[PDB]
């Protein structure tokens, strides 16, 4: 129990932090990855002067603060502001003292060696956690779907990745990163919806375009004869009621937004798209492992939640793969937390105890120890 | 042998068709049991 | 150091006295702290066979000064946590056992009937009112029975 | 749901067959032939009992493993009641 | 204003302790009795051996035993496995409760290291006089 | 032929197992889609 209860799992994202206790089924804490700094001197009624704001209080009060994102494209870019988000996570969100809890953290696919050593330096030397561990994100997603070999298409708020994993070892030279994700996708909907003849003028109009994207957006299979369908004008249309009455209608654009993930050309991106990239990762891997990867395309991440994403991907890679092959696109329902759940499982596991980096290992080996 | 090999390939193919037609309804399922536990 | 406080606050001179004698034998050279090696020797004398990883973890559990060694203070802390855990385990074990004795019908519960029996089985003099009263006070989920959880709670304190 | 029938066969048969040989491998090791046959006469005496003890050895353990499961089986019954009691979907 | 109510509670305690006190003394009864059953069971399944004559008997008996050994051993094995299965079943249940409550009392597996009382005895042998449990110590008279 | 006949019987049997394991999850489904449309 000492640490059975006690292991923490913190998944640091570009848009959201997911956090909680190893053992739980889902994150106890989910909140924006921002750190707000007040543009002016003054106070809220009853509070003192605050130097900084994190998560939702930074989002809610955004009009008087300069908002900053510590993690650009999955990589920690500002370490002063990240230690601020961690502090908030332990002390306010989970309300635990960190110096008696083992902490499993996550990093990104080709996270620079030096960063994995730096967050270890900050975990052990400024938070004084007993022990910690850094798992790679795609690797926890895979594992949370039971398996050990497969290829994960991972897509969240600032990055998309393909991480081919074989008997647990993520394959460095076959990993692909596509910098277009849910953030890019909300801003494109924004324009095709203002372009539908609308105005997201106040900040209460801006924010909810993102809630339109999440609730009403679709990834149609045969996106071709779906536009064609749009035109005959079926009961395909969908009206959402705004903060007030102002019933906005979205028929068609509803799927023009996730067609951006297959066609980056919709947004002036010259890069290849999700399905081709799944494939290219795969023809960059060893030959003998390619049947395995093909029957185990695990999807994880908030942006892979658009319904019919899996069917489109299913047919997208069947028709690029040699017919002798078995294609299989696994997309679980909890996928917006796969990464986290994979960490919860792993860290609560009976056999993981012997991989925890302890302060004994650290004080004796330097940050190098956990770096592997 | 060619007769039985021809019947093994039809059953093994009718197969990945069944095994897959499901990953879809069992996954449409963890989903369609999660949103009513939430709503 | 704050821990080393209550820790020494917890123990008695007697305790410290012996925990010292014990600490001294841990410490070979007699310098002032158990090393990752000095510990290994005693562990084996104690019948274990830890590995480098295992040893350190056991060390840096009470190494507040990031020394990589254990001083008679960090040690007392360690003894304390143990003293604690030991006593807790022994307690829950005993109660656990008591529940099985009181259960006997093995339904995993203790119904007002058995409660009466066991109670009446004690020397003490008791009338039904007492029995049903103790039931009503113990049964928090008001289901009639007394689950292990409730039994732990109800016996919480009692010796 | 009948496409999962082929899963039953593969799965069950698989695991069961895996378990078998293991048991065979394991049990085989702990077995040293009765090689000693007609090498001495009083040998049987000092031998027979040794076998006897080994038997008694195993027997006694089997009894303990047994009583153990029973105790565990009860731990379960209780651990299940704590699970239901701790349901309250409230 | 329920001034007397205080005595009611003390009763439950007095009784609770009358219960536990009862428990403990019954606990060792069942324990020893249990053992008795164990020696009787063994009493017949493998009674005080009596080495036969000399020729065919010793050999025969030996063969008899040796075969039974593989027999009992197999049974011993099957049993060990049904235990494994069981311990497994409750570990999972010992989970379905954790992430539904948290750390709860009396986990079935219990990871225990040796007690400090043990280590102390082990290391000082004779001079280890402290029935440590919890009782703090503050100046007597 | 004996090898392929042996592999056809294992796939055809793995089969009625899959085909049936489903009627159950697809039927648990019309059900577990109807109650959230109702709640």
């Amino acid at each position: 129990d000492e640490d059975e209860t006690t292991a923490l799992v913190c998944d640091n994202g570009s848009g959201l932090v997911k956090a909680g206790f190893a053992g739980d089924d889902a994150p106890r804490a989910v909140f924006p990855s921002i750190v707000g700094r007040p543009r002016h001197q003054g106070v809220m009624v009853g509070m003192g002067q605050k130097d900084s704001y994190v998560g939702d209080e930074a989002q809610s009060k955004r009009g008087i603060l300069t908002l900053k994102y510590p993690i650009e494209h999955g990589i920690i870019t500002n370490w002063d502001d990240m230690e601020k988000i961690w502090h908030h996570t332990f002390y306010n969100e989970l309300r635990v003292a960190p110096e008696e809890h083992p902490t499993l953290l996550t990093e990104a696919p080709l996270n620079p060696k030096a960063n994995r050593e730096k967050m270890t330096q900050i975990m052990f030397e400024t938070f004084n956690v007993p022990a910690m561990y850094v798992a790679i994100q795609a690797v926890l997603s895979l594992y949370a779907s039971g398996r050990t070999t497969g290829i994960v298409l991972d897509s969240g708020d600032g990055v998309t990745h393909n991480v081919p994993i074989y008997e647990g070892y993520a394959l460095p030279h076959a990993i692909m990163r596509l910098d277009l994700a849910g953030r890019d996708l909300t801003d494109y909907l924004m324009k095709i919806l203002t372009e539908r003849g609308y105005s997201f003028v106040t900040t209460a109009e801006r924010e909810i375009v993102r809630d339109i994207k999440e609730k009403l957006c679709y990834v149609a299979l045969d996106f071709e004869n779906e536009m064609a369908t749009a035109a005959s004008s079926s009961s395909l249309e969908k009206s959402y009621e705004l903060p007030d009455g102002q019933v906005i209608t979205i028929g068609n654009e509803r799927f023009r937004c996730p067609e951006t993930l297959f066609q980056p050309s919709f947004i002036g991106m010259e890069s290849a798209g999700i399905h081709e990239t799944t494939y290219n990762s795969i023809m960059k891997c060893d030959i003998d492992i390619r049947k395995d990867l093909y029957a185990n395309n695990v999807m994880s991440g908030g942006t892979t939640m658009y319904p019919g994403i899996a069917d489109r991907m299913q047919k997208e890679i069947t028709a690029l793969a040699p017919s002798t092959m078995k294609i299989k696109i696994i997309a679980p329902p909890e996928r917006k937390y796969s990464v986290w759940i994979g960490g919860s499982i792993l860290a609560s596991l009976s056999t993981f105890q012997q991989m925890w980096i302890t302060k004994q290992e650290y004080d004796e080996a330097g940050p190098s120890i956990v770096h592997r | 042998v060619t007769k039985l090999e021809k019947s093994i390939d039809d059953l093994e193919d009718e197969l990945y068709a069944q095994k897959l037609k499901y990953k879809a309804i069992s996954e449409e399922l963890d989903h369609a049991l999660n949103d009513m536990t939430s709503i | 150091t704050d821990q080393q406080a209550e820790a020494r606050a917890f123990l008695s001179e007697e305790m410290i006295a012996e925990f010292k004698a014990a600490f001294d034998m841990f410490d070979a050279d007699g310098g002032g702290d158990i090393s990752t090696k000095e510990l290994g020797t005693v562990m084996r004398m104690l019948g274990q066979n830890p590995t480098k990883e295992e040893l350190d973890a056991i060390i840096e559990e009470v190494d507040e000064d990031g020394s990589g060694t254990i001083d008679f203070e960090e040690f007392l802390v360690m003894m304390v946590r143990q003293m604690k855990e030991d006593a807790k385990g022994k307690s829950e074990e005993e109660l656990a056992n008591c529940f099985r004795i009181f259960d006997k019908n093995a339904d995993g519960f203790i119904d007002i009937e058995e409660l009466g029996e066991i109670l009446r089985a004690t020397g003490e003099h008791v009338t039904e009112e007492d029995i049903e009263d103790l039931m009503k006070d113990s049964d928090k989920n008001n289901d009639g029975r007394i689950d292990f959880d409730e039994f732990l709670k109800m016996m919480e304190g009692v010796q | 749901s009948y496409s999962s029938y082929l899963a039953k066969a593969d799965q069950k048969r698989g695991k069961k067959q895996t378990a078998r040989e293991t048991k065979k491998k394991v049990l085989a090791e702990r077995r040293k032939p009765l090689n000693i046959d007609h090498l001495n006469e009083d040998k049987l005496r000092d031998k027979a009992k040794e076998l006897w003890d080994w038997l008694y050895q195993l027997q006694t353990e089997k009894y303990d493993f047994a009583e153990q499961i029973k105790r565990k089986k009860y731990e379960i019954v209780t651990l299940r009641n704590r699970i239901d009691q701790a349901q309250k979907h409230s | 204003e329920e001034k007397k109510r205080r005595a009611a509670t003390a009763r439950r305690q007095h009784l609770k302790s009358a219960m536990l006190q009862l428990a403990v003394t019954e606990i060792e009864k069942e324990a020893a009795a249990k053992e008795v059953e164990k020696q009787n069971y063994l009493a017949e399944h493998s009674p005080p051996l009596s080495l036969p004559g000399s020729m065919q008997e010793l050999q025969e008996l030996s063969k008899k035993l040796h075969a039974k050994i593989d027999s009992v051993d197999e049974e011993r094995y099957d049993t060990e496995v049904k235990l494994q299965k069981t311990i497994k079943e409750l570990e999972d249940l010992s989970q379905k409760l954790f992430d539904l409550r948290g750390k709860f009392k009396r986990p079935p597996l219990r990871r225990v290291r040796m007690s400090a009382d043990a280590m102390l005895r082990a290391l000082l042998g004779s001079k280890h006089k402290v029935n440590m449990d919890l009782r703090a110590n503050l100046k007597q008279v």
